[PDB]
């Protein structure tokens, strides 16, 4: 689970935090990204920690 | 939930595959056929077509 | 119609709080990449607000 400002790094020869630091995807990847977003499943009003 | 459109949360799967590899152990939904020799057909060896 | 231009110069340009202030979705670029703005570097910035 990420948020949407980092969707776009998770791809190929692509850096940033979350692509660089927790989850780098290959160079010569041969594969499929599903996202879809989860507002209703894991967000609280409280906040999520 | 009152956060804006861009830091919205995100279920992310990622697939990967790999092919070319080893004899082929997960494949997709196809009926097999019966082979036949000595003459040229339209093969199909594990998506191999020729 | 009357669109403002902020004129960004004699200053360090960090494009990592970007994300931060606004949310937005795809930072969309023409000329460069977003990824590689921290490593090179320009004369001057305009922003242009409407
Ligand atoms: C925007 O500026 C206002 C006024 O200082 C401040 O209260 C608010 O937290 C700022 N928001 C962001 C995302 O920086």
């Amino acid at each position: 689970v990420i948020r949407g400002n980092e969707v776009s790094q998770i791809a190929p020869g692509q850096t940033g935090n979350i692509a660089d630091y927790n989850y780098k995807l290959p160079d010569d990847f041969t594969g499929c990204v599903i996202a879809w977003n989860s507002n209703k499943l894991d967000s609280k009003p409280s906040g999520n920690y | 939930p009152t956060y804006g459109v861009g830091h919205q949360p995100y279920r992310v799967v990622v697939l990967s595959f790999e092919l070319l590899h080893a004899p082929a152990t997960v494949c997709g939904p196809k009926k097999s056929t019966n082979l036949v020799k000595n003459k040229c057909v339209n093969f199909n060896f594990n998506g191999l077509t020729g | 119609y009357a669109w403002n231009r902020k004129r960004i110069s004699n200053c360090v340009a960090d494009y990592s709080v970007i994300y931060n202030f606004a949310p937005f979705f795809a930072f969309k670029c023409y000329g460069v990449s977003p990824t590689k703005l921290n490593d090179l570097c320009f004369t001057n910035v305009y922003a242009d607000s409407f």
